[PDB]
């Protein structure tokens, strides 16, 4: 009764083949005999109870003569396996013992034995085997039965309880804690991970004898060094390089009994113990066999301790204590009966769990050695590949014994040429930029649309005339090539424009994000020291602080003046400039010359080729580099850009609406952002906005293959994995993401794949030395497409750039990503090695955020962690959060609030802990290592009658019932993904629109109640502010103008829309009971806007009205050169229809806008047709442009006869009166009337 | 958790220069690297970087100087 669960079926089997005279019959009594001799052979297991039962008896085992078969040796082994391939039933109240008799021939026989793994080991069965033999032998001279050597199993029991209370047990099982306290990890040959406890029994054996006496040389070049411990080295030496670990776990065979006491013993005695690996670059051979000899000369005293008492104190699991194990130790299998050679071949030794590594230097001085692999975890190829490897480096040392650990090479002269055909990517580019490149394509394709938003629309001649008409602005603020010019600007075309102009002057470009704080910026300015900074006149008072910094506002088109290319940019020059966060001091900005980004682009634009159909998108923002090839590769290529509106890059559905509205063909995503926007898809809404995307990208995050394989089947658009840092010109490597290669990704992260032009990958290990296929090693980036450095501090670029070993005189990058290659060659991400972070897709130093908030007052110190804070928001994506831990100085309280609102005026937003957390004590664990396990979560009141419905939400996204309001959304785990389904769910439960970035600008209950719950009202409607003349858009019954929003796009950028209007406190329609004081009243501010010139006049309904009525008011003083109107009629057409239309025009307008206090329109309505029922008309003695819908009313004097008393053309398109104003139309009417304007 | 080599103040670098004068660290124990040669500095990683703060000066290329 002191076993609980029941013991495995595996056994040992094996069989000693004959050669000779043998007599079966005494030989059967012989094994009889012998095994009854061994009263530890009868056992049974009752069920647990574990126990000897002494009456149990033995039977003479089967003889069988194959010697008349047709095979018998084939029979005898098929005999065999037959009784080894059968599990054996160990709760039988039977012996665990079989033996058989086989004749093969007449002087040959195979004599097969097969124990229970609890009865006998590869050690002890020889034994057995030898005393039967003596028998036998014994028998054969006449002498009688011989006694029993064998230890009964009293005093065995006795003896190891002796040990058991022995004063070395507690000596024996410190030191063995002591042991697995500074353990290190385990180690595998295999990818896979370790399963532990293994049950397959079928194993892969393989011998191999090295003859090329390597080994033979170098143990005679070290005379005091024992063969044994240098074999042992090799091979210590040999896993550690193979799976690229200095420190790792394996297995080493030691013995419970020793002396006599094993040789006389019949259980089980080899006792496989845990044996820590350190591995030294600096170390010969010598010192490594010499610290380990005395390693195990240590453990050697202390092995009497059993194993599986180390797992029970350690023990739940599941990872074991060491993958491979080492033997060093030779079984004498051996034995003299005459006239007769006996040989023991080996059928089971039992499961291995991952790699058992046997060696045996013989006495000439050769070297063999035995593999036992796992036939699931390994396979036969692989394996003499691995001994190809261990052959190789005993011929290295064998040719240099003063060879370092760390200088040898354990990589294959075929893998070599592998990687030699991988990293070939030379493709020969010209010297050019990025200027020569959009001048030239803007010299192919002048009339085609490059550059547009919700205002502009840029052909490529207008846009290089803005390009050259900006640069030489900046030209004359002092801008020389070679110098750098900052960016501050909202997303529109005049950012497009700003960049192209930058690169056109020959300077580089310096993204400022204005959600950063000032300190921060004013950093980046005195690092940088930019010649001119572009923004608008809004955010300058901002940067009026900044000393030494001369500004510009750039909101509005200039002046064209020749499209002809300055020709001022040099390949040597620095292209664009994006600071990024150091894990040391003050942020590092990269300098990324203009040959990389040409050879990025041009192989962008080769590889995922473009065309004149193509509209790619801008959503990136300014401040990542991937945004460099939204700015730029559209215009290589004869492609349109297309501005997406401000922070609409953060909300799923702006996204839809943008990409349904401009046919996006190209976009962007990172794999956080791709999850919450498939998480906002229908596959109707799919098919309604992403049926346009022909090539989307992913990049900055792992790809996961689950994402890519739903985006597949919602959408089925091209999805493609891209890899680089920012120090390499945007992306170095690149994978496709769907499809085929898809299908075949079996692990969870898309390969970040193969190199791209010029550029090549080296994942090499700690000694700089290039890995085997499968191991992960560091990663390191060469080529052309390597940044110039960091601005102004040799220190971190000589630390991040270093020397190519395998590339003379050329630099090497440091990613500091793990990596390695698959079979295929391509590149698969794995993770860090240092402690920088990409939180959805955000390059974030943890160690900055540390030394800031250690730098905080009365602070000891202090940690930055980064946590999954309420586990239900993880809807996929990346939902970690930043959380600081501070301790006190001085054990007082630190007013975690107030230390926050302090950190957001050094770091970024999203570098800002959203929760700072106080502790008594750091929470160390062993060596005061800090414990990260041990770092506690942060624990998950009006609620007034709206924002019980957002308590409501926040309920149902995280999980936790929210009684208290003015609660934090991010605290209590919600994150920016999370916040975009929160925005849509309240968008949906509220009339008015929520977005994601008001729960972004304001993180609360009460707050986002508070918002929740543009260009303005005022007469002045500044739909577009441009330069030249002025097309001025009349107001129509509604009172406002913003209905012409969707006419500017497509007019000459230089024109300035300026819509009048009527607002209702106060306002011109309601102020006047005589229809005639609001058409005079406008002249007040028409004349205002510009006294002088001609005027160029546009009206719908009654605005038409009042567009004729000014035109002769005009006339009767300068001139108008143009005046449109928009299925307008005369008033005197009090009627019945007039009013169903009139609420059709109000129905619509209404409608068309989703949202009060506007209650206004419903009065300029009524204020309408009370002023159109006083019929005022003047005969109007120039002329106007007039545009009819043909689906109006009848009597066939339509507007050529009844306008004919007040010259003019009519254009006809199909539509009503209230879609005349439609965008639908204006698709038509836009071009008409700018081609009139012209 | 690989811990780089060039990540560990534990270890001694070496100051090491290509043909464009552009510095570099590199571990003692390696050899240089052909086509890069020491500069005179050795020992602690931070001492070395900070020896190569004071003397790397113009981060320009050696081939672009002249062309300057
Ligand atoms: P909330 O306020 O958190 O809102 C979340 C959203 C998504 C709205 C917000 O975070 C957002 O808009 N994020 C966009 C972030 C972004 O576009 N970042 C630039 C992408 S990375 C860039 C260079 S980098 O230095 O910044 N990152 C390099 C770094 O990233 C890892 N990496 C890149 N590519 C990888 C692949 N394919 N697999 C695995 N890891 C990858 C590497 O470790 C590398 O060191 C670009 N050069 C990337 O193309």
């Amino acid at each position: 009764e002191k076993l609980s669960e029941l013991p495995s079926a595996w056994s040992v089997a094996h069989y000693v083949e004959l050669t000779g005279e043998v007599d079966s019959p005494l030989l059967a009594r012989a094994v009889v005999a012998g095994l009854a001799q061994a009263d530890t052979l009868r056992m049974r297991f009752t069920e647990v109870w574990q126990w000897v039962d002494d009456a149990l008896t033995f039977e003479l085992p089967e003889i069988i003569d194959l010697r008349t078969n047709i095979d018998p040796h084939g029979t005898a082994q098929a005999l065999m396996q037959a009784d080894l391939q059968q599990d054996l039933r160990v709760d039988s109240g039977k012996p665990l013992v079989f033996h058989q008799l086989i004749q093969v021939a007449d002087n040959r026989w195979y004599w097969y034995q097969r124990y229970h793994h609890l009865l006998v080991d590869g050690f002890s069965f020889p034994a057995i085997t030898r005393q039967i033999a003596n028998i036998y032998c014994t028998w054969l001279r006449g002498e009688p039965t011989p006694a029993s050597p064998f230890t009964p199993f009293a005093d065995v029991v006795e003896e190891y309880q002796q040990y058991r209370e022995s004063e070395a047990w507690q000596r024996d099982a410190a030191f063995w804690a002591e042991q697995r306290r500074q353990l290190p990890p385990p180690a595998s040959l295999s990818p896979a991970p370790l399963p532990g406890r293994s049950a397959s029994a079928d194993i892969l054996r393989l011998k191999l004898e090295f003859t090329d006496g390597e080994f033979r040389q170098l143990a005679t070049q070290l005379s005091g060094v024992q063969r044994t411990d240098l074999a042992l080295a090799l091979a210590a030496l040999w896993l550690g390089r193979l799976c690229n670990r200095m420190d790792y776990a394996a297995g080493f065979i030691f013995m419970r009994r020793l002396g006599s006491a094993a040789l006389t013993a019949t259980g089980p005695v080899l006792n496989v113990l845990p044996l820590g690996i350190h591995i030294a670059a600096q170390e010969t051979l010598p010192e490594l066999a010499t610290r380990l000899a005395a390693q195990l000369k240590k453990m050697r005293r202390h092995q009497r301790y059993d194993a599986e008492q180390i797992v029970r104190d350690s023990a739940a699991g599941d990872e074991p204590l060491f993958g491979p194990v080492l033997n060093i130790k030779v079984f004498d299998y051996q034995l003299d009966i005459p006239d007769v050679q006996a040989q023991t071949h080996t059928l089971a030794t039992g499961p291995v769990n991952d790699l058992e590594l046997a060696l045996f230097p013989d006495v000439h001085g050769d070297l063999s050695i035995e593999i036992l692999a796992n036939k699931q975890r390994y396979d036969e190829p692989t394996l003499i590949q691995h001994a190809e490897r261990l052959k190789m480096l005993i011929a290295q040392f064998a040719a240099d014994p003063a060879l370092l650990c760390g200088d040898v090479d354990i990589m294959l002269p075929g893998e070599y040429a592998q990687l030699a055909q991988l990293n070939a990517t030379q493709v020969e580019i010209p010297e050019t930029t990025l200027s020569a490149l959009v001048a030239e394509q803007a010299a192919k394709t002048p009339d085609a649309p490059a550059l547009a938003d919700a205002r502009y629309l840029f052909s490529y001649r207008e846009m290089r005339e803005q390009v050259v008409a900006l640069a030489n602005l900046l030209r004359e603020r002092g801008v020389k090539p070679g110098d750098s010019v900052a960016v501050a600007l909202p997303r529109s075309v005049f950012l497009t424009l700003a960049l192209h102009a930058i690169v056109e002057a020959g300077a580089a470009w310096l993204p400022l994000d204005t959600g950063y704080p000032d300190d921060r910026l004013k950093m980046m300015l005195e690092d940088a020291r930019p010649s001119l900074l572009i923004t608008t006149d809004d955010q300058l008072p901002r940067f009026s602080d900044v000393p030494n910094l001369t500004s510009l506002c750039y909101n509005a088109p200039l002046t064209p003046q020749g499209s002809a290319p300055l020709q001022l940019s040099q390949p040597h020059h620095t292209a664009y400039i994006i600071f990024t966060s150091g894990s040391t001091g003050r942020p590092k900005g990269v300098m990324v010359g203009q040959t990389a980004i040409v050879n990025r682009l041009l192989w962008m634009q080769n590889h995922y080729p473009l065309t004149g159909e193509d509209v790619v998108a801008q959503k990136t923002p300014c401040s990542f580099d991937v945004s460099v090839w939204e700015f730029f590769w559209p215009f290589i290529a004869g492609a349109k850009l297309v501005m997406a509106e401000p922070e609409a890059h953060r909300d799923p559905l702006a996204m839809q609406q943008f990409f349904a509205e401009y046919g996006v063909t190209t976009t962007h995503f990172v794999p956080s952002m791709l999850a919450a926007f498939v998480a906002s898809l229908t596959p109707q809404t799919a098919r309604q906005s992403c049926a346009t995307l022909k090539q989307v990208f992913c990049s900055g995050e792992a790809l996961p293959a689950d994402l890519c394989r739903e985006w597949q089947q919602l959408t089925g658009a091209p999805l493609h994995n891209l890899y680089g840092p920012t120090e390499a010109a945007v992306d170095v490597s690149w994978y496709p993401a769907f499809g085929e290669e898809l299908a075949q990704v079996r692990g969870s992260s898309v390969p970040i794949g193969y190199p791209v032009w010029n550029t090549g990958l080296r994942i090499l290990d700690a000694m700089m030395h290039p890995v085997p296929p499968g191991v992960a090693g560091d990663l390191y980036l060469t080529g052309i497409q390597l940044a110039q450095g960091y601005l102004g501090r040799p220190d971190l670029t000589a630390s991040r750039f270093i020397a190519d070993p395998f590339a003379p005189g050329e630099r090497m990058y440091r990613t500091g990503d793990v990596a390695r290659w698959l079979d295929n060659g391509a590149v698969e991400y794995l993770g860090r090695s240092d402690d920088q972070l990409k939180i959805r897709g955000q390059r974030i130093e943890l160690g900055e955020i540390d030394r800031v908030m250690q730098a905080l007052p009365d602070v000891e110190q202090a940690v930055t962690h980064a946590c999954v804070i309420n586990q239900a928001a993880a809807t996929g994506g990346d939902a970690r959060q930043l959380v600081g831990y501070l301790v006190s100085q001085s054990g007082l309280p630190l007013d975690t609030s107030a230390l926050q609102a302090q950190l957001r005026e050094t770091l970024p937003p999203h570098m800002v802990p959203v929760v700072l957390l106080q502790l008594p004590q750091l929470p160390l664990s062993a060596n005061g290592k800090l414990d990260r396990k041990a770092l506690p979560l942060p624990e998950l009141a009006p609620k007034a009658g709206s924002e019980t419905i957002i308590a409501a939400a926040f309920s149902s996204l995280l999980g936790c019932d929210v009684q208290d309001a003015d609660a934090d959304f991010f605290a209590l785990g919600g994150h920016s993904l999370l916040a975009m389904k929160l925005a849509a769910q309240l968008s949906r439960q509220v009339a008015r629109q929520v977005t994601p970035g008001q729960v972004m600008v304001a993180s609360t209950v009460a707050k986002l109640a508070t918002i929740i719950d543009r260009m303005g009202f005022e007469t002045i409607l500044p739909l577009r502010e441009g330069n030249g003349p002025t097309l001025f858009c009349f107001h129509p019954a509604s009172g406002f103008a913003w209905q012409f929003s969707v006419l500017s796009r497509y007019l000459d950028p230089q024109w300035s829309i300026i819509g009048i209007q009527s607002p209702r406190p106060n306002g011109p329609m309601q102020t006047a009971a005589n229809l005639d004081e609001v058409c005079e009243a406008h002249l007040a501010t028409l004349l205002e806007q510009q006294p002088h010139g001609p005027y160029y006049l546009l009206g719908y309904s009654l605005g038409g009205t009042l567009a004729q009525g000014i035109a002769a008011r005009l006339r009767a003083r300068e001139q108008v050169a143009f005046l449109g109107l928009l299925d307008t009629w005369p008033p005197e057409t009090l009627d019945p229809e007039v009013l169903a239309e009139i609420n059709r025009e109000r129905e619509a307008f209404l409608a068309a806008q989703q949202g009060e206090l506007f209650t206004t329109i419903e009065g300029n309505y009524a204020d309408a047709v009370r002023l159109l029922t006083t019929a005022h008309s003047v005969p109007f003695d120039g002329k106007a442009t007039l545009f009819v819908a043909e689906r109006t009313l009848q009597e066939g004097m339509s507007p050529e006869r009844a306008w004919s008393p007040w010259e003019l053309d009519i254009y006809r398109q199909d539509c009503a009166h209230v879609d005349i104003i439609s965008p639908g139309t204006f698709e038509k009417i836009g071009p008409i009337i700018r081609a009139t304007l012209n | 958790h690989m811990t780089s080599v060039f990540d560990r103040d534990d270890i001694q670098f070496q100051v090491v220069v290509n043909h464009e004068e552009q510095y570099s660290i590199w571990p003692e124990y390696k050899e240089i690297p052909q086509g890069w040669r020491a500069a005179g500095k050795s020992g602690l990683k931070k001492d070395c970087l900070a020896y190569i703060e004071e003397v790397w000066t113009d981060m320009r290329p050696l081939s672009l100087r002249q062309h300057m």
